[PDB]
RNA sequence: UUCUUAGAGGGACAAGUGGCGUUCAGCCACCCGAGAUUGAGCAAUAACAGGUCUGUGAUGCCCUUAGAUGUCCGGGGCUGCACGCGCGCUACACUGACUGGCUCAGCGUGUCCUACGCCGGCAGGCGCGGGUAACCCGUUGAACCCCAUUCGUGAUGGGGAUCGGGGAUUGCAAUUAUUCCCCAUGAACGAGGAAUUCCCAGUAAGUGCGGGUCAUAAGCUUGCGUUGAUUAAGUCCCUGCCCUUUGUA
């Protein structure tokens, strides 16, 4: 199993609600601004980011995320 | 007649080695810090770094 | 079209027991020219049913010590055996190998539930792929054992065995130790 | 193939009982101080087919084996094959047979038995004599 | 048991052979040497000789294993 | 007018170079049928007898083997071949010829094309082997 | 027609038979007692081992050139059966080796290279390309 | 009366090891007929067992 | 002038990298003749030696590894020109040989 | 510059689709893919009266200190065998031995690694070259394996222990035989009782090769390839582990 570690979670959040504006539904477009975004450590960890950033922006249209 | 790579970068290791051993047991009393050694086949020089250098002079 | 050893036919074969219809691989689609695959058929649950059963059986030949990984040896006993079989019984040998398998896998097993050095077993039902694997294992058991210590090759020794079990001859090993397995689960029920 | 009209079952050559059914290279091995090597050599040396079974050997044959067996110097095999090569005392090159290999083997025994030799005590008292451990192996 | 197995052919097994092999199911070194109280050398040398004469065909050759068979 | 591709297998190693001509098939100078695990030569006329002779027609592959063991070998080469065709059907044919192709290839056994990406595994101290440990005596 | 077209096993067998049947190849005098290596329990059973063993010299040379003994001792090597102790790779006899390729430059069939090692003569590359042949057309 | 079951749910897995595994099975001879068994070896839903005392329970 | 080659060898991957760019877009840009960095296997040099230093554990092991990156750059240039483009190229972790046909 | 070396940069994130999930964290299946869990290293708080003063010029006390417990030189011992245990290696054979032929590695080491030529059956002896190493050994022609030959269920051409002779290499020195070679000798062992170890895929196991010891040198360990499986995708029954409730003299 693969769960996402609080440094993501915490990362990714405050990246939605910073440049929401700039997100979308694409993995990869993510992927891409997240790099210019964010000073990131490693690709592993922006790619982990990015990813759990999707999944928001999915969610986000469906209900008002907490 | 010349040693192979493998065994200079040892060499260099070990000159490293016992320079820094040499020089903690000679430069304790005057806080010696590290060392740095930067080679030139015209002429190799040594640069300590230690805590009161007034001293160590 | 694709034969077996570019000399065998897997049109003409025939399963009987439908239980087993999707857990004996040899049909239209896994036809192949030699056993040797060289898959990755052991990586994941449910994957060796799609293994060849002539693969299954090779691969259950090269078992003791001193044969552990010398498959290229047993591809050419399993070759024998099937020239040996076509010899003696007449018809294709992978309907002989099918009829062993599906006459050799036990129906019913026995299972452990209580302490140990008391024997207390209840009688159990054997899955389709646990029936295939007890059938190939014991044959192979029984042909690495008949011709151990004795002239007779171990290519003539496995087609004998598969001769006898296919036509659910007394004399086969895995026919005796199928029968005694069943009596045990009929002596506990 | 053929069925053979007189198969010598039993040979007795140098006080030894050679079984004819074992195949000739083979079959003289059972003759102490002849081993799988020196055998094949003494054969391929008289010209003998080594395929034949040693019961179906001619007279003439076996004792052609013999005497080529007795003395091997005279029919041009090599000096490092002979089993005596430096005898301690007549100082010649021999191969020594059943009989004769047995009597040498005590003779040398009591030769080192005789000067007390290590080797010598070591053999008397039943103990190994080419330096290895006898502690935790060689029970009985 | 001890198994005192013939290294030659005698009149009684030879005659034995000359009819009754010729016609087998299987043929090989093996099962001639078992049924016939034969040597394996004697039992692998009499099937190259009938084949030589052309009684018995040559089915697949190989070090361990060389399979005969009756023809027609 | 030509193309060269390898295919690999452990460590095994097979660049077959692909050009126009009588269907020629060599690998190290030599026939398909004189290499030495005889065994297995059905292995590397599986790609050949697969599509059939008449898609070698105009095709001569000239294929070279390195590194790896004998099976590794077998398995580099009848892969290399394939891939070599496949290349060649794509650079100076159709696309539509090569996915008739890459279909029936795939479709019988998926190693034809794609490399069996598995390697021997690193061996640790405590054991003799990469994963067996040494016995452990109680007493 | 060439040696890599033919079957190398039969190959060496009709090589031998024309090195016996020449009736010019220098034999010792100790073929009948000597083994071929350090690690070989018997002597070999073939009363004609030298011609086989000349013809698979010829071959290897055939097949690459700049082989001293020490290769050819490397080639005829095999795994030396050490009792109790775990077997290991010996080599073979540099005596067989070098008599051999003493007897085949006898026939000027092989010469020395002016890189230190041994190479096939177009002499040799005729008879060895002319036995390809008639194997072949012996199918 | 050797009659054959299709495997419709893996109820669980059971024995003292978990070495056996509960399953509900519907009959071949006839359509809606459940009954629950444990059987020996690896299962899944379609597998059809070979029941040879068709009246026991699990 | 003739065939000058410059061996850069060293323990550091970045540094090398570094120094021999340098030396190339330093040799470039006088319009010479340069033949890129041939990089040679890298050395590894393993030393598996006992943690403990008594011998009571469970036989546990160190694994040193020390590795050696070595770089040729081959220059077609004036020794006057190659001495100064050597001379001007130091760096504390690179051992830098030149040698002359 | 496809293969080879190796720098930079790409690539995989449960991302896409369908179920199940207080439609949350997430789980199972499937498409596209080289890959949908590669193998390690590093590893907290708090303790063992754990082992090491025989690693140290790391070290406190104490014991000796000139017929020494210092240091060196000759020997001998560490290996001494009615017995009991612990890692292992070779086997008990015919899926196998023996003889010949054919054809493939990878890690990594060489101021001692070795090509080539000559003489000796062999261990090895001479002569002359290359390499301080992607340069020479080396295209590292490795073994199982593959293909022929002989053997035939016989303690046998399985097995090679123990013993007798010789012939070489180290070294100042080889006996209590350092290794190495040749001929001869031909023991137990026919798959092992109670018991008990290790292991899930390039894994187990078979099989060789290199490193460390190394003047001489692997039945050891530490690595590397090569051939390559059976069974499982579970459980707390045994042996232990983590959290939560209780009970305790």
């Amino acid at each position: 199993g693969r769960v996402r570690t609080k440094t993501v979670k915490k990362a990714a959040r405050v990246i939605i609600e910073k440049y929401y504006t700039r997100l979308g539904n694409d993995f990869h477009t993510n992927k891409r601004v997240c790099e210019e975004i964010a000073i990131i450590p490693s690709k592993k960890l922006r790619n982990k980011i990015a990813g759990y950033v999707t999944h928001l922006m999915k969610r986000i249209q469906r209900g008002p995320v907490r | 007649v010349q040693i192979s790579k493998k065994r200079k970068f040892v060499a260099d290791g070990i000159f490293k080695a016992e320079l820094n051993e040499f020089l903690t047991r000679e430069l304790a009393e005057d806080g010696y810090s590290g060392v740095e050694v930067r080679v030139t086949p015209t002429r190799t020089e040594i640069i300590i770094l230690a805590t009161r250098t007034q001293n160590v002079l | 079209d694709i034969k077996l050893f570019g000399k065998w036919s897997t049109d003409d074969v025939q399963i009987n027991d439908i239980s087993l219809q999707d857990y004996i691989a040899v049909k239209e689609k896994y036809a192949k020219y030699l056993p040797h695959s060289a898959g990755r058929y052991a990586a994941k649950r449910f994957r060796k049913a799609q293994c060849p059963i002539v693969e299954r059986l090779t691969n259950s030949m090269m078992m003791h010590g001193r044969n552990n990984g010398k498959k290229l040896m047993t591809v050419r006993i399993v070759k024998h055996a099937f020239e040996i079989i076509h010899l003696l019984t007449g018809e294709n040998p992978l309907q002989v190998l099918v009829n062993a398998i599906i006459n050799s896998g036990p129906r019913e097993d026995s299972t452990r539930i209580g302490r140990a050095g008391t024997v207390r077993r209840q009688a159990v039902d054997v899955s389709p792929l646990r029936r295939v694997n007890q059938a190939i294992w014991l044959l192979c058991t029984g042909a690495r054992e008949a011709a151990f210590r004795n002239i007779k090759t171990i290519a003539e020794c496995l087609a004998d065995e598969l001769i006898n079990a296919a036509k659910g001859s007394s004399n086969s090993y895995a026919i005796k130790k199928k029968d005694e397995l069943e009596r045990v689960a009929k002596s506990n029920r | 193939l053929v069925i053979p009209e007189k198969f010598q079952h039993i040979l007795r050559v140098l006080n030894t009982n050679i079984d004819g059914r074992r195949k000739i290279a083979f079959a003289i091995t059972a003759i102490k101080g002849v081993g799988r090597r020196y055998a094949h050599v003494v054969l391929r040396k008289a010209d003998i087919d080594l395929t034949k079974r040693a019961g179906e050997l001619t007279e003439d044959e076996v004792e052609r084996v013999i005497t080529i067996m007795q003395n091997p110097r005279q029919y041009k095999i090599p000096d490092w094959f002979l089993n005596r090569q430096k005898d301690v005392k007549d100082g010649k090159y021999s191969q020594v047979l059943a009989n004769g290999l047995d009597n040498k083997l005590r003779e040398d025994l009591e030769r080192l038995k005789k000067i007390r030799a290590h080797r010598g005590l070591r053999h008397f008292w039943g103990l190994r004599v080419r330096g290895q451990h006898t502690k935790t192996t060689g029970r009985r | 048991d001890k198994l005192n197995n013939l290294v030659l052919f005698d009149k009684a097994t030879y005659d034995k052979l000359c009819k009754e092999v010729p016609n087998y199911k299987l043929i090989t070194p093996a099962v001639v040497s078992e049924r016939l109280k034969i040597r394996g050398s004697l039992a692998r040398a009499a099937l190259q000789e009938l084949l030589s004469k052309g009684l018995i065909k040559l089915v697949s050759k190989h070090r361990a294993q060389v399979i005969y068979t009756r023809n027609t | 007018q030509s193309v060269q591709v390898f295919g690999r297998k452990k460590t095994a190693t097979a660049v077959a170079h692909c050009k126009r001509g009588n269907g020629l098939i060599k690998v190290n100078g030599r026939p398909l049928e004189m290499i030495e695990p005889r065994t297995l030569q059905y292995k590397l006329l599986e790609p050949v007898l697969l599509l059939g002779k008449e898609r070698f027609a105009g095709v001569d592959i000239r294929v070279r083997v390195k590194g790896g063991g004998h099976v590794a070998q077998i398995y580099a080469i009848r892969q290399s071949i394939s891939k070599a065709l496949v290349a060649y059907y794509q650079k100076y044919v159709d696309e539509a010829s090569k996915k008739e192709i890459k279909d029936i290839l795939i479709q019988y056994d998926r190693t034809l094309l794609v490399a069996d990406p598995r390697r021997c595994e690193s061996k640790k101290f405590g054991g003799p082997g990469a994963r067996a440990r040494y016995q452990k005596s109680y007493r | 027609v060439t040696v890599k077209d033919v079957n190398q096993q039969e190959f060496v067998r009709a090589l031998a038979a024309f090195l016996k049947k020449s009736g010019k190849l220098k034999v010792p005098e100790w073929v009948d007692t000597v083994k071929l290596a350090k690690h070989k329990e018997l002597a070999p059973y073939d009363e004609n081992w030298f011609y086989t063993r000349a013809a698979s010299t010829a071959r290897h040379l055939y097949l690459r050139g700049g082989a001293g003994v020490g290769s050819m001792t490397k080639i005829y090597g095999g795994r030396q059966r050490n009792g109790v102790m775990p077997s290991h790779f010996s080599r073979g006899s540099k005596s067989v080796a070098r008599r051999v390729l003493q007897a085949l430059e006898g026939l000027k069939m092989v010469e020395k290279d002016q890189d230190g090692g041994r190479k096939l003569t177009p002499q040799g590359q005729r008879d060895l390309d002319r036995i390809a042949g008639q194997v072949a057309a012996a199918n | 009366p050797i009659k054959l079951a299709r495997v419709t749910k893996v109820l669980g897995r059971t024995g003292s090891q978990g070495q056996c595994t509960q399953v509900r099975v519907e009959f071949m001879d006839d359509t809606s007929r459940s009954i629950i068994r444990n059987v020996k070896g690896p299962v899944r839903e379609g597998d059809v067992l070979t029941l040879l005392e068709s009246e026991r329970e699990a | 002038i003739h065939r000058i080659r410059i061996t850069l060898t060293s323990r550091n991957v970045k540094s090398l990298e570094k120094v021999c760019a340098d030396l190339i877009r330093g040799a470039k840009e006088k319009n010479l003749k340069v033949k890129g960095p041939v990089r040679m296997p890298t050395k590894t040099l393993r030393i598996t030696t006992r943690k403990t230093p008594c011998g009571e554990g469970s036989k546990t092991w160190d694994r040193f590894q020390m590795r050696i990156h070595k770089r040729l750059i081959d220059l077609h240039s004036p020794s006057e020109i190659v001495k100064q483009i050597t001379s001007i190229s130091i760096e504390p972790g690179v051992e830098v040989e030149v040698t002359i046909a």
